[PDB]
């Protein structure tokens, strides 16, 4: 659905079947609600417990087609420019892509061979560093996040006696805003996420209906003005 | 369904906006009567009873045809006095008997009469023989007839 | 249009003939039916337990749309020759708001 | 039922006014609702838990006839034009059909033979690639989505020492919109899914009644405008 | 019951015992509601979980007599006219009858012998094509639906080294509409399913009462105009 | 009870007016309701779960007497006139009686001997025909309904190497309508099941009271006009 | 939303505080007529 | 502002033109729209039923 279809069809649902019976939303407000709705839909359909089916990213064909146009593969760049301090002796700091939303697969190409990266929690790190050897298994590497400035920095703790030659990251790209008009034309300097012009949906058409319905629900709740409605539909913001 | 509304008819009302009309009145009605007449139908819409022709028989019994356009009437006590124009300018006296009007032609001549000037009358009863009917046009002299 | 009414003929009740038309209209609609009563088949007018009930006509333009408006003029009348006294007490109109 | 019928029994079951003096419920809004209803029906009937019976795509004869008019078999075209970066060393990037809704079967024809494709989740990729061999079973191949631009691109991780000759995809085609009348006649530049002309329903007549009833329910719930109704009938949007 | 009986007896039930007490339905609306009611009744009495007894097509004598006049036996015609692409190497595309509602038995007559067709789901196809042999059992054949244009096309995957000489399909015929008057006489160009004239019920008289009662319930719900009633009786549309 | 009685105690138990000055509840409507009540009673008492006791056709002496006046034994006539197509190679098409409601026993007399017929479901046909022999047990024959035109036609799948001589059917006859008075006298061309004259009840007097009470309940619930009552008393239409 | 209010026009009123104005009157009107003239539009605003 | 109103032209109804402006203001606010009615697109003014 083009942006013009998202605006026209919001009023067949929010505005009492385009009857001007409900309050009436500007195009900036519709754009804001659509952007928030798409963020909510992505977050809910990612986590299995966030949706109504109990199914996550790759738990059904529908979920696979939902995130199909967000999945991106990018390389990490060595953060040798800044001589920071790492928590681990053998940690090579790598910076991740800027348009990163959620990581789902990471791999590192060493001289010994490719090794799947395990994002290791702060408890497992303390548990595995209390042992004699203190290295990953032969076919894996660890990863912990470190001091990050306006980006995402990750320490790659690969086994000693090995050098990192590559670092591939497969992640969900940050969705672009949904904007139904040139905001600068009538609204002075309002931006949704830094873009003031018409922005289409960068998602598969399968979830456009989901996003529009969530936007309509959010609009109706924000206008009913009840605290109860706001807190109830705020549950699904995550 | 969902809702209802009851309509009574206390009269006939017009001139009011349709949005603000009163259900107790009717907007327009033809040949109805809301007052109880010949039956106890008060505040209930009911029909109009029709008319019945009354033959105009002369005292001899022959029919009496009235000449033309009527200009005015006058009921003194039981005598109806008609001032009609036509081929001539006539005057009649009609008394209601049981089933017919005993019609008499009091005059048939050229009393100048016009349809543009109808008749207005006053009729007095002084006694059995002096029963007068004073009438005036807007055009001619005032006149009297016993 | 539920309504109570009775037609007589010289002290004889007539439980078959009350009204012969029902014109209902507004600013953009106009419908009319003859108010016939067929005992076996459905008809515009049906009587039962001494109450008359007539289905309001539908628009002449489409012949499918019901009379939908904030208000409407309701007109009952007889236009067939007859000589009866027809007492018409009141009329309830059932609508859906 | 054809478009004129869809409009006509929608009018009968909703009690709208066909006249334009009273605007009633017009054809654009009815088309929008019928569309939304048909995507809702497809989504709810594909997922077994989305309907009331608990039966999915091929869980009963009725469901097999429901999606019958949507099943399409098409090949994937190699994406060698763009020299992008893959997350696997042995991944050949293939582009999927544009009018794709859900993939239900995939197969790849190699020199070794035809091998059924297993859409492997992001967790299973790490799990099976943390082992010695790191290749699929003899008669299967893997598939993970990759960087996609206005389409869906899939990495085909087939066993090394083998080449891919064909890649067949049996998928549920994206339903075409239900448009009751040429929108450009009265409605200046409105669209439903990029279409403006009369769009007959591309589905089996068996689910036409389901679509009509769902559209009527959506129409009533939207015209009511209650937040509660909107949330309850939004649950059936997936 | 002739159509005249369906119309006259709708008013002994919908219209408050033919008292003109309820709203009043045209003959077109009664025809539409009767057609929808018969579709609903067929769908509910087919699926065991859709009715109140938990019994399907052949689960009791009553159900056997219900669908007795819909069951039809027809042959599939080879779709050699269109040289389409099949998902399976040894799939012979066959077109099914146009007036098809639900399939209940399929058989194929091969040179080796008759073989009962098993409608195989998309999961079982991937499961059975991951094995060494990849052929049906000696007394069965598989069937999957393929690219279909305004009809039903099925791939018959019979064992290799065998040729298909026949393909018999026993199915439930699509019911004809119920129409109580010549619709063109008073309503301009309205059709129920493409027929504008009087159409009788093509079903056994046993379920005529069921269809009439369902039509009455549908009429009362569509006229009560409550969203709750519409969504409640919309449950039984499937 | 005869027709005059049915009308009279219907009047007593419903409190209608026999006079025509007040229309009251007339004879056509009462006949329609009594009919509908008798088909409802037959359907509810045949199925054990349809009544309150949980007892079907032959589950108690009362039920045996209930259907006693409806049990009919008639032969099936060969349908060799029409050269249709059968779903089985060894199926002889036979036509069933026209006034058929439910079949409770079937038997076929062959040269080998009398063999009881088993109405075999669509699933069991595939199940038993996917085996080596594909013939019934020694003392039984199968039966599946086939293409029927204004009747019921049944394929008799008896064991090969045998011929069918007779086909007896013991079935519940279709009840005749309950018509209180000659409808043509006042009601121009109305019918109930194609009949217009006086139709006495063809059932045992034991269920006449049940039929009258059910008709009274239907009359009250229809005159009330409430949707809720219509749905609740529609549940007992099967 | 939450609440409503209906406004009829029995006349034109001024001079009253806006906080205490009466919904039955109009604060200011140009070229209107509230009495039924040439049509039955009494107590309904209509043109001149 | 829900409101009932009707414009005529010599006994002919006109279901498209009722009003052409709506000025709403208070001590610190003032807004105005032309009250156009576009059937397909949202507009300040919409009619239905």
């Amino acid at each position: 659905m083009n942006v013009n279809e998202f605006s026209n069809e919001f009023d067949v649902l929010y505005n009492n079947i385009m009857s001007n019976a409900a309050p009436g939303l500007n195009e900036y407000e519709k754009s804001v609600l659509l952007t928030k709705a798409q963020e909510e839909i992505v977050k809910n359909y990612f986590e299995p417990a966030g949706n109504k089916y109990g199914k996550g990213l790759d738990d059904s064909p529908k979920r696979q087609i939902d995130f199909s146009e967000l999945i991106k593969v990018g390389e990490g760049v060595l953060n040798t420019s800044a001589p920071t301090i790492t928590f681990d002796k053998r940690a090579k700091v790598y910076d991740l892509p800027a348009d990163l939303f959620l990581v789902i697969n990471e791999a590192v190409d060493t001289n010994a061979g490719t090794k799947q990266i395990v994002p290791i929690s702060y408890s497992d790190y303390t548990r595995l560093m209390s042992r004699p050897y203190k290295e990953p298994v032969k076919y894996q590497a660890w990863r912990i996040i470190t001091t990050s400035i306006n980006n995402i920095s990750v320490e790659l703790i690969v086994n000693s006696n090995e050098t990192i030659t590559d670092y591939k990251v497969r992640y969900i790209r940050r969705p672009a805003p949904i904007i139904t008009t040139n905001l600068s034309s009538e609204y002075g300097d309002v931006t949704i996420n830094g873009v003031s012009t018409v922005s289409e949906c960068e998602l598969n058409p399968i979830i456009h209906s989901e996003i529009l319905q969530r936007a309509v629900e959010l609009a109706k709740a924000a206008y009913q003005g009840d605290l109860q409605a706001s807190v109830e539909l705020g549950q699904r913001s995550e | 369904a969902l809702k209802k509304e009851q309509h009574f008819f206390k009269g006939m009302q017009r001139d009011l906006s349709v949005s603000k009309f009163n259900p107790e009145y009717a907007f327009d009605a033809q040949n109805i009567r809301i007052t109880a007449r010949e039956h106890d139908t008060l505040l209930s819409v009911s029909n109009e009873k029709g008319n019945k022709e009354i033959p105009l028989q002369s005292p001899s019994g022959d029919p009496v045809v009235i000449d033309g356009v009527l200009l005015g009437q006058n009921v003194l006590n039981n005598y109806v006095t008609l001032f009609t124009k036509g081929t001539n300018d006539n005057i009649y006296r009609l008394e209601n008997k049981g089933t017919y009007f005993e019609t008499l032609i009091l005059f048939s001549g050229n009393l100048n009469f016009s349809t543009d000037y109808p008749i207005e009358s006053i009729s007095v009863y002084e006694n059995n023989n002096i029963q007068k009917v004073y009438w005036v046009d807007g055009l001619n002299q005032a006149r009297v007839i016993n | 249009v539920e309504f109570r009414a009775d037609s007589w003929d010289s002290d004889n009740l007539i439980s078959n003939k009350t009204f012969d038309t029902l014109d209902v209209w507004n600013e953009y609609q106009h419908g009319t039916t003859p108010l016939t009563n067929l005992l076996g088949h459905p008809s515009p007018l049906k009587k039962k337990f001494r109450i008359w009930r007539a289905n309001i006509p539908r628009a002449i333009a489409n012949n499918r749309d019901r009379i939908r408006n904030t208000w409407a003029y309701i007109k009952l009348g007889m236009n067939t020759p007859n000589t009866y006294r027809t007492e018409f007490h009141d009329a309830i109109i059932h609508y859906f708001a």
